């Protein structure tokens, strides 16, 4: 229902991803893309700290903006899936 | 073994979550799988490593930044007639990675860069604490969330150092619960199939 940075990994699971298999193709594929896009962006959200050309304060802002976008993407994927009757 | 970016349930212990890839237990498990899978090809024959050969390679992913097939050849004393099964060799092909403790050396480099560890020293952190660190940075990506997981487990200056350099992702297929029982069987020289059947 509600996505945050602190429950993201608990909801963006492969079990929940497999719940989308009850959706027809032209509804399932976009939600799957949003889901996977959110997973990818969340996963690499701290990569800015691995870059020694970025100051730690600059890597912080980028980290925060990347997590927030990933949260927004997963929230949309869940919202669109819930509008088609899927319960999480 | 195989790795994916979404968390999931363990296949052996369905109530437990998949272990993060960048943990001490998961990286050691991936190493043991490779080590026990490795075969030597030579003049039409195929053979696994002796227990001596495996023990000689065991700790090398933990002391150099990387274990390539070339250094494995030199360290095992292989002859030029001997080759590694699985490696395609149609490329230096033995420059490829045999195993890399990415998480082990990431944590080391983080502590070294901040002045809390010497360059070529081993990591002075327990396997369990390395596991908690890899888990925290894999389930959470903000300072606040990660701090909430590690603030009562490891020292403040250490956490500051990790927050400034570490970035982990991906999960293996097995939970840390099952891995903490399968791994020390694989350490005694047992394959992935024996250990799983021995336990499940």
């Amino acid at each position: 229902m509600k996505i945050t940075s602190s429950n993201f990994a608990t909801i963006a699971t492969s079990e929940n991803f497999a719940k989308l298999s009850v959706l027809p193709k032209n509804h399932r594929e976009p939600i799957k893309g949003l889901f996977k896009s959110a997973v990818e962006q969340f996963s690499s959200a701290r990569d800015f700290f691995k870059n020694e050309n970025y100051s730690k304060e600059l890597a912080e802002k980028f980290n925060k903006e990347a997590v927030n976008e990933a949260v927004e993407k997963l929230q949309k994927a869940i919202d669109l899936a819930e509008k088609q009757g899927i319960q999480f | 073994d195989a790795v994916q970016k979404m968390l999931g349930h363990c296949t052996f212990e369905p109530a437990e979550p998949k272990a993060a890839k960048n943990t001490y237990t998961a990286e050691r498990f991936i190493w043991l799988t490779k080590l026990n899978n490795l075969r030597i090809l030579e003049q039409g024959s195929e053979r696994p490593l002796t227990d001596t050969e495996r023990a000689t390679l065991m700790d090398e992913p933990y002391r150099k930044s990387k274990l390539t097939y070339a250094q494995a050849r030199k360290l095992l004393g292989l002859e030029d007639t001997a080759f590694f099964k699985g490696l395609r060799y149609g490329k230096n092909a033995e420059a490829s990675t045999l195993m890399e403790m990415k998480a082990y050396h990431a944590i080391s480099r983080a502590l070294e860069k901040e002045g809390l560890k010497d360059k070529k020293s081993p990591l002075n952190l327990s396997p369990e604490l390395q596991d908690e660190i890899g888990t925290a940075f894999s389930l959470f990506k903000t300072d606040e969330d990660i701090t909430g997981r590690l603030k009562d487990r490891i020292q403040p200056e250490i956490l500051e150092a990790l927050l400034k350099h570490i970035s982990f992702d991906k999960f293996v297929q097995i939970s840390l619960k099952a891995l903490r029982r399968i791994v020390p069987l694989m350490e005694q020289g047992k394959r992935y199939d024996e250990a799983c059947a021995e336990i499940y």
